[PDB]
RNA sequence: GUGAACAGCCUCUAGUUGAUAGAAUAAUGUAGAUAAGGGAAGUCGGCAAAAUAGAUCCGUAACUUCGGGAUAAGGAUUGGC
RNA sequence: UUUGCUCCACACAAUAUAGAUGGAUACGAAUAAGGCGUCCUUGUGGCGUCGCUGAACCAUAGCAGGCUAGCAACGGUGCACUUGGCGGAAAGGCCUUGGGUGCUUGCUGGCGAAUUGCAAUGUCAUUUUGCGUGGGGAUAAAUCAUUUGUAUACGACUUAGAUGUACAACGGGGUAUUGUAAGCAGUAGAGUAGCCUUGUUGUUACGAUCUGCUGAGAUUAAGCCUUUGUUGUCUGAUUUGU
């Protein structure tokens, strides 16, 4: 916890995400769920 | 105790040699699989099969398969007892491609 | 063999595989590379580096001792079948 | 590792000591003001006294302090116990209750001392440390090695390892990179050249390339994530005690 009572507005402004980044680190993602990355390919020579 | 063995093991070699100096991969590998053939059955004194160092050095010092598929009998140790009693011998298995192959215990007869 | 070629690169005959070795990959190095945007603002000074480069066709300034300048410059092209 | 180890008693042989030799004796505060006593209206109160130094107070007599008999006190003091409490600034100490026990120089007696020869030379304090006994007690870890890579020149750092919700090696799945594998097939393909029954699709060879199976195949921890699978592993070394 602080130190000190901080009134930086940039420390009182309360926040509220809109969206969270979802994707892959590990390379450059494209798709946030497993769901999406089917929707939008179509299906493979595996599944099914 | 130590019982005699004799099982079919496929070798990773990529993760191995990942980022080694090109005139040293293929001797590294050398070195990497006797390791190998110690971390499964602590024999310590390995020997490898020539057909085995032509199998490794199939395509020069810079391009070792990704992948070996490798026999590898433990063994009675005859004469004069260097040290352990007990070798490892190693040789290639003769297969089209060693994806996919899990460990396999050899039933010998 | 490629190619203008006794070049470079790869091979045959013949000959070597001989230059202490093992384990790691801190700094700083020696040698080799690459950098967004800017493009010599760096520096005594473009030093170092980079860029150009074969060949075919077109094209080609001042000046000149008429021989040159001149591959001046500036362009298009190039595999396979 | 075979010896061990720990606390308390009293018992020897070493060993050391910045220097025992009646007592380190507890308000706070002011100083052009205070202490103590006493009363009170508990206050910047009233009265009384004190300093002018600790040249004080306390303790101190007994073979380095012996042996012995009594009176008077009901006290003093030492020891080992015991009842309550308080003390955290480094409290490791302080007050308090109950007996027990030795001493008592408060007082009155009976003995002792020499010759250590006229001073040298004489009370033994407390540290450690090893051994000895008798009792109570407790019955682990660190390092080497191997392993992780949140770490790293080497040392060092950080993980892991004795049957596990373990660990490793492989396999599987997810994640990623590239850009469509080998093979087979095509009345796809600029065309050329053969041969026949000369073409309601004529075949045969040669042919970059194209199309389909094919967002296919290859790679994916080496410092990616994950696992109902397979197989394997799981007590070597060394060192340490108040
Ligand atoms: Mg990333
Ligand atoms: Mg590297
Ligand atoms: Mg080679
Ligand atoms: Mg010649
Ligand atoms: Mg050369
Ligand atoms: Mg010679
Ligand atoms: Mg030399
Ligand atoms: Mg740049
Ligand atoms: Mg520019
Ligand atoms: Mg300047
Ligand atoms: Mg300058
Ligand atoms: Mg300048
Ligand atoms: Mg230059
Ligand atoms: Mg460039
Ligand atoms: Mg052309
Ligand atoms: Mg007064
Ligand atoms: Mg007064
Ligand atoms: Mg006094
Ligand atoms: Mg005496
Ligand atoms: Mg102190
Ligand atoms: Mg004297
Ligand atoms: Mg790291
Ligand atoms: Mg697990
Ligand atoms: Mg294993
Ligand atoms: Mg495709
Ligand atoms: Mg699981
Ligand atoms: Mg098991």
């Amino acid at each position: 916890k602080s130190l000190y009572t901080n009134t930086s507005r940039k420390a009182l402004e309360e926040v509220s995400l809109k969206w969270i980044d979802t994707a892959s680190k590990f390379g450059k993602g494209r798709f946030q769920t497993p769901a999406e990355k089917h929707a939008f390919m179509g299906t493979l020579k595996k599944d099914l | 105790l130590k019982d005699v063995v004799t099982r079919e093991y496929t070798i990773n070699l990529h993760k191995r040699l990942h980022g080694v100096s090109f005139k040293k991969r293929a001797p590294r590998a050398v070195k990497e699989i006797k390791k190998f053939a110690k971390l499964h059955m602590g024999t310590d004194d390995v020997r490898l099969a020539p057909e085995l160092n032509q199998a490794i050095w199939k395509r020069g010092v810079k391009g070792v398969e990704y992948r070996l598929r490798l026999r590898i009998s433990r063994k009675r140790n005859e004469e004069e007892d260097a040290k352990n009693p007990l070798f490892s011998y190693v040789e290639p298995v003769l297969v089209a491609s060693a994806k996919g192959l899990q460990t396999v215990v050899v039933e010998e007869d």
